[PDB]
């Protein structure tokens, strides 16, 4: 799941107004 | 403890269009659940009105008194006037456990017996005359350093900054 994995890099799992596609993107790219 | 953990949203704030760090805060869900929330979702955006995003990102800190409070969250009209909430209109006083005992704490703003909206202050002292007044909702876990950078501002006429105090971002933790 997107949101524990960027929890689990100290990362925000929100940013304001951010959706789905948005999010798993932003994993993306420090992964 | 297998007790729910608190969600914890975070602040990124601008003085005078200068980047000065990440406010994280700690909503007590598990005290003022109703409060906490309608804060978490003008963090996270998630709470839309005409398919409009609307919350805290952009808005800024209308107010600073030094040894007192800094308040913002008036993402309607920028001034204090603005009300706001995911119940619609103003929402009742959830309840007033909490105190105002120390700096660092989020308490909601209002105008009177329940008229919480979006507006909130940080405390930046004790401060007791405001217990039973205001419903305390949450308080600083890490960025303690951007309240106090934000807190020494300087400010004109009714206390309003001189310089713009924005969050140009925000979310959750």
């Amino acid at each position: 799941e997107v949101k524990a994995s960027l929890r689990a890099l100290g990362e925000p799992i929100t940013l304001f107004g951010e959706g789905p596609a948005e999010r798993r993107e932003r994993l993306r790219n420090i992964l | 403890n297998s007790s729910p953990v608190n969600p914890v949203v975070f602040f990124d704030v601008s003085i005078g269009g200068q980047e000065v760090g990440r406010m994280k805060i700690e909503l007590f869900a598990d005290v003022v659940p109703k409060t906490a929330e309608n804060f978490r979702q003008f963090c996270t955006g998630e709470f839309r009105k005409d398919g409009v995003p609307i919350g805290y990102k952009g808005s800024t800190f209308h107010r600073v008194i030094k040894d007192f409070m800094i308040q913002g969250g008036d993402f309607v009209n920028g001034d204090g006037t603005g009300v706001a909430s995911i119940y619609r209109g103003p929402f009742a006083d959830e309840n007033f456990k909490l105190r105002h005992s120390a700096p660092g704490l989020l308490s909601m703003a209002n105008s009177g017996p329940s008229t919480n909206g979006c507006q909130f202050f940080i405390t930046c002292s004790k401060c007791d005359w405001l217990d039973g007044k205001h419903v305390v909702f949450g308080k600083i876990i890490d960025g303690l350093l951007v309240m106090r950078k934000i807190e020494n501002v300087p400010t004109g006429p009714n206390n309003k900054p001189k310089l713009p105090v924005v969050i140009s971002q925000c979310g959750e933790m």
